[PDB]
């Protein structure tokens, strides 16, 4: 099978995490000003220049990350070779391969 | 004469007068497919009858005010003839700001409040400052406190001295109710049924069924079982808005293991999502956020501070915000902090009766004080000295 | 007894060893006699391991790794142990019966000893 | 109860320590991130791609039961929780606890 | 060449003789054979009876400030808590008592023979 490089895995993780901050998943039912990144780039905020928004971000946790199954959520001993997603059983692996492995359906 | 207290949160606006009670009103506009040309503003969401597929127009992105038009409309509705009938020229306003608010947003706040409404005086503070003031009023013997504000868009942990905020030790965790609700939607959509357009219903589901587990892996093992022994599993009937107005959980005696019901109710079965979703607050890395959780961040913020003050901070942990209403939140925070705190230092975690309205009560208390007039910035002083002195007096 | 959160020998040779032990009831910082550092190094004690130290003898037993670190690797040959529940410092007053033969046989042969003759014994 | 990992080795990577191990059954395939002790155990007992091995997770006890391309590759789940029952005689307990490496006396007399 | 015999036993069997420290007494107070080749008659008979620590000396040294630095060679309270400090001084007292009791226990036994006797009696 195919294998996804680190850039693809990081892009998928970043895209999934950013989607959790979306206001709505659908479009405007009416169908017919800045953003956070514009505010940050306008603030010209530099690290170590006293307490600010960037320096207030929480650091990495000491306790290691705990793996959970990407399909059912229960703990997952197994890691998918192709995309690096975690899974816990043959049924869950089949569901992951059919749904979100490689092409993101 | 009168004083208006406003907590301009990204999800709920705690607006009220100093001499009256507190009201919780959503601080965002709404659009629905049941209305062709109609945008609901603030508490008008009560008028709609089919909140399924509701569209949210928010004035806050990632917890900071970024959309000014919708915020202006919401404020005009709240200050209009229908809600509060605010006499701007003879009213003082206490309005809260996000932590580390950007300079541009502060300038826009000052300009709008002092020119578009022309308030008599404005006091812009942080919700944590009001919570700390209320806590110190309740406990006069305490010299320090640490405030956990687990809100809609983030969770800050800010330590407060008697009359000063420790800006060095502020730690933000980028997990809030918005993230938890979106994650629950994504889980339910991937596992059982597509609910990504049901933000309102999924939010109610999270508020009704989710809880914080004292033993995570014991609960996972219990949820993995099948039959009577699976006490965690419950059946939730989503509201169809035809005969079931609001969602509810089926009683355990009425639960059917097979999952098929003769009545055509759309039943959503949740077993491990009950505590997996709240766990993101304590373990952000569960979903993929490489950030320390609430207890570790509390300990880190305290331990950055000098040694003499640490035991006082450990004795006055205060939980504020909506996310603090999860069952088991207080006990879990206490257990984890106790595990991490030195044995010689006593740990006390306090969860108020209404963590939503804590900041509003603090604002009312600070309004009633005889030092209130010195804190505010007047419009007459705004004309000449205002734009600098607004930054100078307010400790944002 | 507890999970090791810090293991720092203080140089003058080593004047003392500062150790940090964690339990469910808190964290304690201990100053150890420098002779215990050899025992800690022999037992292969690192941060995250659950150990106990005898106050009177300096004996160290590393009874596995803490189960909070069980997910740090997907496959390690480690024994993961729960974090101890009580206090780090545990005191117990005990009454134990021994016979004179036990004391006789304890002194018949030497115990330990890093010499070659002792090891071969 | 013990956790037993039985499968066919696909790829083993060790770098100067960190390592990865890829194991497959006839129904699933997985990549493992290895710890230092399991890396040492796999280095001591030469394990290469194609070998069918079983691992006791808690001990690193690796026993090679053949090669596959001879024993057929295992079918079901790679990681299995097994219940192992031992019936141990009092004499065996006494001999094992009589001295260090005392279990050897169970085979050579010398008790 | 044959593979070895893999003898499998219950994990509980390997802990049969193990006793938790809180459940067993210190057997080093009866260790006579361990003193041979390490402890001398001088230490047991002449030195220790004269230079044993006392609780008073230990407390005086612990409470006294740090000694002045050794001279170089010459070629010739708002945050104060009363309960925390009471706990800390109780801990210090317990630590000093433990140090005293252990120092007395670790030098209580005298060798049967001693290093001097063995050296005198040991021919080349
Ligand atoms: N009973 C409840 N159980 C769980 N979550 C709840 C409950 N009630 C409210 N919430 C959550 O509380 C959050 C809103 O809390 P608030 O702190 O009032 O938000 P906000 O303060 O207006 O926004 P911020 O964070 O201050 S910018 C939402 O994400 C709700 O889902
Ligand atoms: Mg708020
Ligand atoms: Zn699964
Ligand atoms: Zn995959």
């Amino acid at each position: 099978r195919r294998v996804l490089d680190r850039a693809a895995r990081q892009r998928r993780i970043n895209r999934q995490l950013e989607a959790l901050e979306n206001d709505n998943f659908q479009d405007d039912p009416h169908a017919g000003r800045k953003n956070f990144q514009a505010l940050l780039e306008e603030q010209n905020l530099s690290v170590a220049e006293g307490p600010n928004y960037l320096t207030a971000c929480a650091g990495p946790p000491s306790r290691p990350q705990r793996p959970f199954c990407a399909v059912c959520g229960f703990p997952s001993p197994y890691t998918c070779v192709s995309c690096g997603a975690r899974y816990c059983t043959v049924r869950c692996l089949g569901t992951h391969q059919e749904t979100r492995c490689l092409k993101w359906t | 004469m009168t004083t208006l207290v406003l907590d301009n949160g990204a999800y709920n606006a705690k607006i009220g007068y100093s001499h009256e009670n507190v009201s919780v009103i959503p601080n965002c506009q709404f659009r629905s497919k049941t209305a062709r040309l109609k945008t609901f503003t603030a508490n008008q969401i009560d008028e709609i009858k089919d909140p399924s597929g509701l569209f949210y127009i928010l004035p806050f992105q990632k917890g900071y005010l970024v959309n000014w038009d919708v915020q202006r409309q919401v404020w005009d509705y709240l200050f209009g003839k229908e809600m509060y009938q605010v006499d701007f020229l003879d009213t003082n306003i206490i309005i809260t700001e996000p932590y580390f608010n950007f300079t541009s947003i502060q300038e826009s706040m000052n300009e709008i409040l002092f020119e578009e409404y022309q308030f008599q005086a404005v006091l812009r503070v942080n919700a944590g400052a009001l919570s700390a003031h209320r806590y110190f009023r309740d406990n006069p013997s305490e010299l320090c406190c640490i405030i956990v504000d687990s809100g809609y868009s983030f969770t800050h942990i800010v330590p407060y001295c008697r009359s000063k905020k420790k800006k060095e030790a502020i730690i933000r965790i980028n997990v809030g109710g918005k993230l938890l609700t979106n994650h629950l939607k994504e889980i339910i959509s991937y596992r059982q049924l597509h609910v990504m357009d049901e933000t309102h219903v999924i939010n109610q589901v999270k508020e009704d069924v989710c809880y914080v587990s004292q033993d995570f892996y014991r609960d996972m093992d219990i949820a993995k079982l099948k039959g009577e022994e699976n006490t965690v599993m419950i059946d939730y009937v989503l509201p169809d808005f035809s005969t079931i107005k609001k969602g509810f959980c089926k009683p355990r005696e009425e639960m059917v293991l097979s999952g098929k019901y003769k009545s055509g109710e759309q039943i959503l079965r949740l077993a491990n999502e009950r505590f997996a979703v709240p766990e993101i607050l304590f373990n952000p890395s569960d979903i993929g956020i490489q950030e320390m959780g609430i207890p570790e961040a509390i300990v880190y913020s305290i331990q950055n501070l000098p040694e003499e003050m640490q035991p006082h901070f450990f004795k006055n942990i205060v939980l504020t915000g909506g996310n603090s209403l999860f069952p088991g939140f207080r006990d879990r925070v206490y257990s984890e902090v106790r595990c991490l705190t030195p044995t010689d230092y006593d740990v006390s975690v306090v969860l108020p009766e209404n963590p939503i309205t804590y900041a509003w009560e603090g604002g009312k208390l600070i309004s009633e004080n005889d030092d209130f007039e010195d804190m505010v910035v007047t419009r007459e002083d705004y004309e000449e000295n205002g734009h600098s002195v607004c930054e100078e007096k307010f400790d944002i | 007894e507890g999970e090791v959160t810090e293991l720092t020998p203080c140089e003058t040779t080593i004047s003392h060893v500062i150790i940090g032990l964690k339990t469910a009831k808190g964290t304690k910082q201990l100053k150890l006699d420098p002779s215990i550092f050899e025992s800690l190094q022999k037992e292969r004690v690192e941060a995250g391991d659950v150990i106990y130290i005898e106050a009177n003898s300096g004996a160290v037993k590393r009874q596995g790794r803490c189960d909070t670190y069980a997910t740090e690797f997907d496959l390690e040959a480690e024994e993961y142990v729960p974090l101890p529940k009580g206090d780090v410092h545990k005191k117990k007053e005990i009454i134990q019966d021994v016979t004179l033969h036990d004391l006789d046989v304890a002194n018949a042969r030497p115990q330990g000893g890093q010499d070659i003759l002792s090891m071969m014994g | 109860e013990t956790e037993i990992i039985e499968g066919e080795v696909v790829e083993i990577q060790i770098d100067r320590k960190v390592g990865k191990l890829t194991l497959k059954t006839t129904e699933m395939e997985t990549i493992y991130d290895l710890g230092t002790k399991m890396i040492e155990s796999l280095t001591k007992d030469k394990v290469q791609a194609g070998d069918v091995i079983t691992i006791d997770k808690a001990t690193g006890k690796i026993s090679k039961l053949g090669r596959s391309f001879f024993v057929q590759c295992p079918d079901g789940e790679l990681q299995k929780r097994k219940e192992v029952v031992h019936t141990v005689s009092l004499h065996e307990i006494d001999v094992i606890n009589s001295r260090t490496q005392g279990f050897l006396a169970l085979f050579s007399g010398d008790t | 060449i044959t593979p070895g015999i893999c003898f499998s036993t219950a994990s509980l069997v390997l802990r049969a003789t193990d006793v938790h420290p809180l459940q067993r007494i210190d057997m080093g107070r009866f260790d006579l054979i361990g003193l041979e080749g390490r402890v001398s008659r001088y230490e047991a008979d002449t030195f220790l009876p004269r230079h044993r620590l006392s609780r008073r000396v230990l407390l005086e040294v612990a409470t006294a400030p740090d000694p002045p630095p050794r001279p170089k060679p010459v070629k010739m309270s708002p945050f104060y808590l009363d309960s925390l400090e009471e706990k800390r001084k109780r801990q210090r007292s317990e630590r000093l008592e433990r140090i005293f009791q252990l120092s007395e226990a670790h030098g209580a036994l005298a060798p049967v023979y001693g290093t001097e006797v063995l050296d005198f009696c040991t021919l080349p």
